[PDB]
């Protein structure tokens, strides 16, 4: 009938421990699976669990089941950014229909190493069409704001990683269609650190 | 010393199906094929506990695909009729006026097809019937009983016929008061 | 060993009737349908074992019907599309006709249910060469791709070099961003960056594309209006190695 | 409570 | 009636508790036509072929970790799970039998008839029943119908004495039953 997942959202410092809990039915009681859901990915299995009391481990993942109180609870030792997802619980009856939670919607902050905070102007494309600012370099710590200005447009916070130079970054981008907006101006309303690189 | 089993089948061409929990001989429960749902033995069992009817379906989904699958394994091999032996009896000591009840209890037969039906006086009766389900057996040969609630009299007979695919004609049994 | 399903989105005029097919993995028993609505928790459809329905959700019925033509095919059918109808439809498959096992899940089909096809619109896809400063400073190249004006949510935005698609020092916005927040039929924005060394950016016989997959109208709907048939497109911006 | 119903399995094919 | 060939598919699971819940023997097995062809034991720990014919669901369930493991299972999931489910009105199902003692013919005195004890409406099916001359115990001539099943939670049974009665003999029927705490006493005199 209802499955409850605590807490919504969670965000985790990449390296650091996590733990989430699962509310199910004390009643009926047949399995209760845990599901590993990627942004575009399928969601797949992580366990099954069916013995009161057991407890599952997948590497860093672990689960532990209580079917007495109607509990499950998963472990995520030294987050990695691989496991930013959101984690579905489903209990099971008689039947084989699952029963879902809503889900705990997991983001691992990663470690950001040679934080060089800047905003730069990138040269439009032909021509020009729009003024495209791109704050980048920055920190974890450092939040990216809204707009504020219902012209302006600023995406929020974006991590990429150059696999092969072991290099990971954080970006976001402001853009306008006309004609005060510039680079200095374009992150107002977000925390900008005094060392940040402004080219001129 | 207890013994709870879980009985189900499946038989073709019949298509017809049977779940059931049993207690010590006794019926708990069983899952209607047509409603969908748990019916207890007695009323009082489904207020003290539940059952998803469900698992039951499921089950029996199973042995209906376990069926087919075994039939062509064993080349087409039919089943052999064990007839039934039939018992006619009273649930208390009978006395004329003092309503009572005709137990009819059919035994030691397979398949668990059987068509029962109660004669007063050659008659059909339906008045107050009820029967059991397919009850299992250590021999793996099947039970039923069938209940006609009736007023003793000495102007009347009572009879339960019984038809079976492994009795030439079908079986009646009388009962009459004495 | 995995669950495919066809297409990855679909727009849909409401009252219109729609078939998400799906491919269970072969040898599997049960085959299953959830939907999630955006915000709402994943719900239970229907399950089908050994051509019949097993577990159906109090929903369907009144409205959806499967169907398994084929030992490879699994399909659902909404008879009439409903905005409510709009959620992401996941296939499943289990391999235990007991259930004692996990059940196997399809990337699903984004199912987007419109009142009028009138609002729908590919987006614009401009790419930004790497400023000049970013070079100087960091030794670092800093592509973007902007894809704006689209309608409905959910395209799919990939970077191309010489060819190849490319993951690596690639990030994209989970989520778009609205044009006209105010407004409830208000196209979309995205954003994606792509990020290579100096001397990479520099070399001239580097190539550099930026890719968005829409997914519009179809084959077989209605389109009245002067602009272009807003189709299921890839709409594309390029970039060329500059010396400088 | 509820009684639990132990789940059959598919015969090899 | 109807010749066509029929075919059954039956299967058993079956829950031997002994000492409560202390000790417990757990066997799910399958029928096809009266012939068990393939089971699990909890003894065992595996499915095993009973015969020929379960040769194949022998390898291949036991091929099958997840169904193979709900089997090895059972003995707590199942079995005890459902034990406690019922015991309150299973296990502790305690109804009074109904307590009658009749003549079976209307015969005269000096020469034989049948004393007939009807104990009825009892659960569970274990009963003691004793019959009495005068205060003693009568071993011989006791004709007993057996245990007899209602199949609605009730048994019955019919326990007669072969008696050529006196003018002063009395005859008492006792009943021993998990239900009553005082054993039941009717009486018959001539
Ligand atoms: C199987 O059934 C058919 C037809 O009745 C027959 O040809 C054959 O002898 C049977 N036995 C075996 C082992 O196939
Ligand atoms: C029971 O009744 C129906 C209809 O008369 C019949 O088709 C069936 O064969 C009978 N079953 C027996 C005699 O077991
Ligand atoms: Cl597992
Ligand atoms: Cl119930
Ligand atoms: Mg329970």
């Amino acid at each position: 009938l209802n499955v409850e997942q605590s807490p919504q959202s969670l965000h985790v410092q990449e390296g650091d421990s996590t733990n989430f809990t699962c509310s199910f039915p004390s009643s009926n009681f047949y399995a209760l699976h845990w599901y590993r859901w990627e942004t575009a990915k399928s969601p797949e299995a992580l366990f099954v669990m069916t013995l009161n009391g057991d407890e599952k481990k997948k590497g860093r993942i672990s689960a532990t089941l209580n079917t007495k109180e109607g509990y499950s609870y998963l472990y995520i030792k030294g987050s990695q950014p691989e496991d930013s997802a959101t984690y579905l619980c489903a209990f099971k009856a008689a039947g084989n229909k699952l029963t879902f939670g809503g889900g705990t919607r997991v983001l691992v902050k990663p470690n950001i190493q040679n934080p060089d905070p800047a905003v730069y102007q990138l040269r439009d494309s032909k021509s020009s069409d729009k003024s495209v600012c791109l704050f980048t370099d920055f920190d974890s710590q450092t939040n990216v704001s809204q707009s504020k200005d219902s012209d302006v447009y600023i995406t929020d916070k974006c991590v990429l990683d150059m696999r092969s130079m072991d290099f990971k970054s954080n970006s976001a981008v402001a853009w306008s269609n006309k004609s005060d907006f510039a680079c200095a101006n374009a992150f107002n309303n977000s925390i900008i650190p005094e060392d940040t690189f402004f080219p001129s | 010393e207890h013994v709870i089993i879980q009985a189900e089948f499946y038989l073709n061409p019949d298509q017809s199906g049977e779940f059931m929990f049993d207690f010590d001989g006794d019926e708990i429960f069983h899952v209607d094929m047509a409603k969908k749902e748990t019916v207890w033995r007695l009323e009082e069992f489904g207020r003290f506990a539940s059952f998803e009817a469900q698992g039951a379906l499921a089950n029996i989904a199973v042995d209906k695909a376990n069926l087919e699958i075994m039939t062509k394994r064993s080349n087409y091999t039919p089943i052999t009729n064990v007839p039934p032996e039939v018992t006619v009896l009273t649930n208390s000591p009978v006395e004329l006026r003092e309503p009572n009840v005709l137990i009819c209890f059919i035994d030691k037969f397979t398949p668990p097809v059987v068509n029962v039906t109660w004669l007063r006086n050659g008659k059909p009766v339906t008045t107050g019937v009820s029967e059991t389900v397919f009850l299992p057996r250590e021999d793996h040969l099947f039970r039923k009983f069938h209940y006609l609630p009736f007023l003793p009299s000495t102007e009347d007979v009572y009879d339960c016929r019984v038809e079976h695919w492994g009795l030439d004609e079908p079986l009646l049994k009388h009962w009459e008061f004495d | 060993p995995e669950v495919t399903q066809t297409p990855s989105h679909q727009v849909t005029q409401m009252g219109q009737e729609v078939i998400l097919r799906c491919v269970p993995i072969s040898n599997h028993l049960y085959f299953y349908w959830y939907r999630q609505i955006l915000g709402q928790k994943v719900e239970f459809l229907v399950s089908f074992y050994n051509n019949e329905i097993s577990e159906k959700s109090e929903i369907f019925d009144d409205q959806f019907s499967v169907e398994r033509p084929d030992g490879s095919n699994f399909t659902l059918k909404i008879r009439s599309t409903k905005l409510e109808d709009s959620a992401m439809y996941f296939c499943a498959s289990s391999g235990l006709a007991g259930g004692m096992d996990e059940q196997f899940f399809g990337p699903g089909t984004r199912l987007t249910v419109l009142e009028d096809l009138k609002n729908v619109f590919p987006p614009e896809v401009a790419v930004f060469e790497p400023s000049e400063a970013e070079i100087s400073h960091t030794q670092k190249a800093t592509l973007v791709c902007l894809a704006t004006g689209f309608y409905p949510d959910h395209v799919e935005l990939s970077w191309w070099v010489n060819g190849k698609e490319v993951h690596s020092g690639v990030c994209t916005d989970p989520q778009p961003l609205k044009e006209q927040p105010a407004l409830n039929d208000s196209r979309y924005a995205l954003s994606s960056r792509l990020r290579v060394s100096a001397t990479f950016w520099q070399n001239p016989r580097n190539h550099f594309r930026c890719q968005v997959q829409f997914y519009g109208l179809s084959e077989n709907d209605e389109w009245t209006q002067d602009r272009a048939k807003p189709v299921t497109q890839i709409v594309s911006a390029e970039a060329w190695g500059r010396a400088d | 409570r509820f009684y639990k119903t132990l789940r059959a399995e598919q015969a090899s094919q | 009636g109807d010749t066509r060939p029929r075919f059954l598919e039956y299967s058993t699971s079956e829950c031997h508790f002994f000492n409560g819940t202390e000790r417990v023997r757990f066997l799910d097995r399958y029928f096809y036509n009266q012939e068990e062809y393939v089971r699990f034991d909890s003894d065992v720990g595996e499915f095993r072929a009973v015969t020929e014919l379960g040769r194949p669901d022998e390898e291949y369930w036991n091929s099958q970790k997840d169904f193979l493991e709900d089997r090895r299972a059972a003995v707590d999931t199942y079995c005890r799970h459902n034990y406690g489910v019922g015991e309150s009105f299973t296990v502790q199902r305690r109804v009074h039998p109904k307590v009658t003692v009749y003549p079976s013919k209307t015969q005269p005195l000096q020469h034989h008839n049948l004393l007939v004890c009807s104990v009825s409406g009892f659960y569970p099916g274990s009963i003691e029943v004793r019959w009495f001359r005068n205060g003693q115990e009568e071993k011989t001539g006791v004709v007993s119908t057996g245990l007899i099943h209602n199949g609605d939670w009730t048994f019955q049974t019919l326990v007669m004495l072969e008696t050529v009665p006196r003018s002063g003999e009395v005859y008492t029927c006792q009943v021993e039953h998990p239900s009553v705490t005082s054993p039941l006493t009717v009486e018959w005199r001539a």
